[PDB]
């Protein structure tokens, strides 16, 4: 998180929280309530986005494991979709992509390549279960979410 | 292997609160082309200035034989 | 307790009509 | 059905029914034993017409909502299909599309959206169901199954 | 129809006096609120197809009223029963926006219960759509807008009951 | 490096004063800007490898530099030079967001282009190429956002000239 | 525009504009300045949505009449992204969706069934386009160009 | 060459070449005549090999940018199969994997990501291609061009 990174900054010059920092974390404590309210939000409403996302998905990357017969696999595919969106979610309680990132991103595409996975389809669902989440938020809130699922497709991409 | 011939000079931005010994900071050195990179973006980042840099060893556009 | 072989099970009917394809293909 | 028809072009009139509704009306009542066989025909092969068109139409449309790997999706669209070969054995009984019309025609298009179900996929459905009933009869049978399942095609579009 | 500052004129001119200290902190607090309630109006309104297919989804769909003999069979009174959704949507957000429950009394309960018993619509399960419905908003809102527009919800609801 | 207000902080303590009125008014000026800064450097850092790969298949691809006898030939010195495509986008998105090119001077042509001359990497093409990844990025940020951001790029060309 | 809608329900009471009506004139020219800014941002910017839209589009809908291997195909359908851009923009400067629907939205589905596009399909490029176009507007400009292209979604489906 | 690795090898002991280095020199020397011969037989049957394993691959992996429709594309993949045939040829003249590596492999999963490749249907490609060349050649000389189509296919991996 910024606490995290300030705390980091300041230990690593043996130095006491700035101001400016403390100005920061004074910031993102004030805001904390409405990305409570924004991952609420997110939570409460991710049966229907994995829904929506997954059949889009489906249909614009139709080449693709979970969309090939087995039962497993699609189950296995629809828990990861699942999985990915409360996982941003909690990243969007933090406020940074810090818990995201060490939880899902990084090492996801050694993972995803050790399981023969395809990562350009894991983009395209991604992508579509974006698009559907943009779909039920405000643009405000949009400018929250988003570059959470911008970092996961750039952590995701070959 | 290629081998760059550098000159570089590159201060030391912390030595007041470490009181570091004083060091000389303008080198001159061959590097291997493997660290080259590395190495230039260390001095970029400390803020030093890299003065010339030459292919000492090696030729520009050779496909094999680099090793 | 040396041998786990006993727990390396690993882990049908197809879920899909025609899997694999994607829709209003010419 | 007709004979609702041929009353109520009576009564927007205020006159008895004319010569000429009346013969429609006997043609029509002469013509119900057919009618009914075919309506038993319907009846019978409504399994099988539901599974071959459900075949065909995800050969054509395989990523649909009816084909994600969700049993329950699938067996609700297998049943508005045999629901739709009802009505249309409904109509086939009655001389007339109004069964269809006003069981599962008004507002379609307002309850597969709010189902969010595409209406191209459905449309594609009823195609390929028209086309394995037609398959079971002859074609003066089929006839109005024919002029039935584009009403409900050109319902939806 | 009157909204909030139409309801403190009208209590404040069958006095014959100007709005008195009481009404105007009412109106300040009206007004202080005002971003909030066009910003729920602008998500509700933004997301109306996709709360009444939830709502639907989540209180009617695979019941004995979307069955035969239901009242939400036939494709006409399913889509008669989604207009209704979308009518009670769209008249609770008018009432959050103008703060003030008249136009539900004026618009949506009067004769309604004669209407519905006329038609044999389900009373019991319009109320627990109309539930479903605010809680799918407060879901997509959050919780002071959510309970905001429930305010109008329960409006609607307790004159359904 | 310096950012903008570094830079403006250093020009006035030079001369042992406050910053005057026409620092103070750049000053925020830059504070203006910083929300589109913002939003670009997001937009760019969203976008990075397919920017690279944008301006690889528009500069690069297909022309007699990946050809046999080409420096982008073999699949090491393609490597390279989609590396180098990678730091210059994100040096450039660092410069913007500072509102200030010293960081491009520190970081990225301080000695690059006497290590291109010494590898025989073709400045030509390099400038091509940075100028087609400044199209690319005007392309996905608009063109007031692509506008400012290909200040930077533009920096970074005439310092490799 | 919003002034002609004003006019009009002056007109439909025959009375001159009452002061509501004056506010909302006032509180409409007050925007002028930022509505020729945001216009002059979707004309400068058009032919980069359209690209970028047309992409996305094309990631999402594979087999569309677009993306079918007809190059006339592919620049009609960009020549109809295009086209609604500009309607959008002409909408925002007028104030209202009334440019916009009376040029481009009034008998849309008619015409786009004529061409056999699917309308699915359409609203797809929309909301690709409503995507890479609100991105170069800030926040206070967003609204309207958002609700206008809401605006042509909902009249294709 | 392994003729550099060997002097090399000596080099980094600062020593002149030991009788384990002149044993492999050796050794490399006295196959001169197999190695050239299994390259002229991989230059002059490089465009059979070339269609044979681009036929046999796009078989095995239908959904490529090779066979997307795309003539510039399948160009491209068939001159790729070429040049990785032409690194193979000079691998086997060299005694060693150097050439391959620092032509071909060093760096090949960033440029194939970068032009979009997916590097699975590259390592298929290649499987392909060492398919139909281990069979124009006896089993000695297949055993010295596997080695190296293995290099490029772990390489990939
Ligand atoms: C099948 C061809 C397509 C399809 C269908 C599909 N339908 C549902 C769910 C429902 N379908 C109905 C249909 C009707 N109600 C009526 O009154 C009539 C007229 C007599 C019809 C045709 C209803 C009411 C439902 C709701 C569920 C219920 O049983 O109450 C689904 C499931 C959707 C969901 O689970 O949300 C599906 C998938 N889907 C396709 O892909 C085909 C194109
Ligand atoms: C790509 C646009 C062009 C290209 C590039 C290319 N570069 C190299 C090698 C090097 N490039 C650098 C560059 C940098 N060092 C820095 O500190 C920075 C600032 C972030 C940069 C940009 C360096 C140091 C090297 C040498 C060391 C190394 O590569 O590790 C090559 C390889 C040259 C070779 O002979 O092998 C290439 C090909 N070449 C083109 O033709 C493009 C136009
Ligand atoms: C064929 C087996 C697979 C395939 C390939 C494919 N390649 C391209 C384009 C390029 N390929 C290269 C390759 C190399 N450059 C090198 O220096 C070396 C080392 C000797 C190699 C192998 C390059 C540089 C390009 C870019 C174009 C150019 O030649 O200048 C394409 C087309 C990419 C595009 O978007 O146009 C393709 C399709 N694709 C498959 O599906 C096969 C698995």
């Amino acid at each position: 998180s910024i606490i995290t990174k300030a705390i980091a900054s300041a230990d690593r010059e043996a130095r006491y929280l700035s101001p400016g920092e403390l100005r920061t974390i004074r910031d993102f404590y004030n805001g904390g309530e409405n990305r409570l309210r924004i991952a609420t939000t997110l939570i409460e409403n991710r049966k229907e986005i994995v829904e929506r996302g997954s059949l889009k998905f489906w249909e614009c990357c139709p080449d693709t494991p979970s969309n090939s017969g087995n039962r497993t696999y699609r189950a296995s595919c629809l828990r990861d979709q699942d999985w990915y969106i409360r996982l941003i979610a909690y990243t969007v309680i933090v406020g940074d992509v810090e818990p995201l990132k060490d939880i899902g991103i990084v090492g996801v595409k050694e993972m995803y390549e050790s399981l023969e996975i395809p990562l350009r389809n894991w983009v395209e669902c991604i992508r579509c279960l974006k698009e559907v989440t943009l779909d039920l938020l405000s643009r405000e809130d949009a400018a929250e979410v988003t570059p959470y699922f911008d970092c996961l497709i750039q952590g995701m991409i070959p | 292997m290629r081998m760059f011939k550098v000159t570089a000079c590159v201060p030391s931005q912390t030595r007041i609160r470490t009181q570091r010994e004083l060091q000389n900071t303008y080198f001159t050195k061959l590097v291997p082309y493997d660290n080259w990179f590395r190495e230039q973006q260390r001095i970029m980042k400390m803020g030093g200035k890299i003065v010339k840099v030459q292919l000492a060893t090696g030729k520009p556009g050779m496909n094999t034989g680099l090793l | 307790s040396p041998r786990h072989e006993n727990q390396l099970r690993r882990e049908t009917v197809p879920d899909k009509y025609n899997p694999r394809k994607a829709n209003w293909a010419a | 059905s007709i004979v609702t028809e041929l009353i109520l072009n009576a009564d927007s009139e205020s006159r008895y029914p004319a010569p000429k509704e009346i013969q429609v009306y006997q043609n029509f009542v002469k013509t119900g034993e057919q009618r009914i066989r075919i309506a038993k025909i319907l009846a019978e092969n409504e399994q099988r017409i539901v599974q071959n068109g459900s075949a065909r139409f995800w050969e054509r449309v395989p990523n649909t909502p009816s084909n994600s790997g969700n049993e329950r999706k699938t067996a609700s669209c297998q049943r508005d299909q045999g629901w739709y070969i009802r009505l249309i054995a409904y109509s086939v009984l009655a001389g007339s599309e109004k069964p269809l019309e006003e069981i599962g025609t008004i507002g379609i298009k307002e309850m597969y959206n709010n189902l969010e179900i595409p209406l191209r996929n459905i449309v594609e459905c009823m195609r390929c169901l028209k086309e394995e009933a037609l398959s079971l009869m002859s074609e003066e049978d089929a006839l109005e199954v024919s002029a039935y399942f584009d009403y409900v095609m050109r319902s939806l579009s | 129809m009157q909204d909030a500052i139409t309801a403190l004129i009208n209590s404040s001119d069958v006095q014959g006096r100007y709005l008195d200290p009481s009404s105007l902190d009412k109106l300040q607090n009206y007004f202080q609120s005002g971003d909030m309630r066009a910003k729920t109006a602008i998500a509700v309104s933004a997301n109306a197809k996709n709360i009444v297919t939830k709502t639907v989804a989540k209180s009617l769909l695979y019941t004995d009223i979307t069955a035969p003999g239901g009242n939400m069979y036939t494709c006409r009174r399913y889509a008669a029963c989604v207009r209704d959704l979308d009518y009670f949507l769209r008249y609770a957000t008018y009432a959050m926006l103008a703060g003030d429950t008249s136009i539900l009394d004026e618009r949506i309960l009067n004769g309604l219960r004669e209407t519905y018993n006329s038609l044999g619509v389900p009373i019991g399960a319009t109320i627990r759509s109309v539930q479903a419905m605010k809680e799918v908003v407060t879901s997509l809102v959050g919780a002071d807008a959510g309970r905001e527009m429930g305010v109008y919800f329960d409006h609607i609801a307790a004159g359904l009951s």
